[PDB]
């Protein structure tokens, strides 16, 4: 990983 | 240009006459599109993130405009919640974070 | 300062007694931590990113060093892969995207 895109 | 954090970082992208909506994402170290057909041979990968793994066709020297800039690299595609601009095209563009 | 983005963007942070490596991350809404017990009340939440949902425990006014910033906001802590900073406190320390 990578692609730590995070949303709530 | 100079853009604030307040809100997700969008942008509009254009790969070969298609617009799409993509995230100015610091904390990808590639950049990821939702599914879409795209020419030329592609290998499979996986790409982890918050919540684990995902299987993506990679897809090497794709030329994409992203803010007035022509850029060339490798795209990623598959599930990914959001089209995601990643380092590897956000350091083409001369993007810094400034503070 | 000027981060460039040729490398992931790892900073230092303190967070009580304790120092940690974090992602200065613009493709997250919010703070993520890792694992750790942290005062005061938090209520449950998930969140979501690239390989689906984790979930979190959400602590508000908590208080963190970044890069000689003091910043006080929302904390998720949770089965995160890396430490993340995300837009909610990097408001805080005034940063910016520019290119």
């Amino acid at each position: 990983p990578g692609n730590f895109l995070q949303s709530s | 240009p100079q853009i604030t954090l307040w809100k997700r970082p969008l942008v509009t992208i254009r790969i070969g006459g298609q617009l799409k909506e993509a995230l100015l994402n610091t904390g990808a170290d590639d950049t990821v599109l939702e599914e879409m057909n795209l020419p030329g041979k592609w290998k499979p990968k996986m790409i982890g993130g918050v919540g684990g793994f995902i299987k993506v066709r990679q897809y090497d020297q794709i030329p994409i405009e992203i803010c007035g800039h022509k850029v060339i690299g490798t795209v990623l595609v598959g599930p990914t919640p959001v089209n995601i601009i990643g380092r590897n095209l956000l350091t083409q563009i001369g993007c810094t974070l400034n503070f």
